[PDB]
């Protein structure tokens, strides 16, 4: 007691990086919303 | 919604002396056209024709 199984590997870790995209635009969008309602006049 | 509000209560706070004084302004404005122009003494001043 080769590169194309670990690239599947990585893209288990893009699916992740996929859904941080998502939450990130997802901010921007609320800090756009929120500034709007709020701050003009 | 809850900031909103807190920003329109502290509006509604910061402006009492501003109303205030618009209102003085108002009234002052209100009793000029109410004696036609014509001012008074009060004060005691001597004038010229």
């Amino acid at each position: 007691s080769v590169l194309t199984q670990n690239v599947l590997s990585a893209l288990e870790i893009l699916r992740l990086v996929r859904l941080d995209l998502r939450q990130l635009a997802q901010s921007v969008q609320d800090t756009i919303q929120h500034m709007r309602f709020l701050y003009l006049l | 919604v809850e900031l909103y509000r807190a920003l329109d209560a502290y509006r509604a706070r910061i402006a009492v002396e501003y109303v205030l004084i618009r209102a003085v302004r108002d009234e002052i404005y209100a009793v000029l056209r109410r004696d036609g122009g014509a001012l008074p003494q009060r004060f005691a001043c001597h004038v010229s024709r």
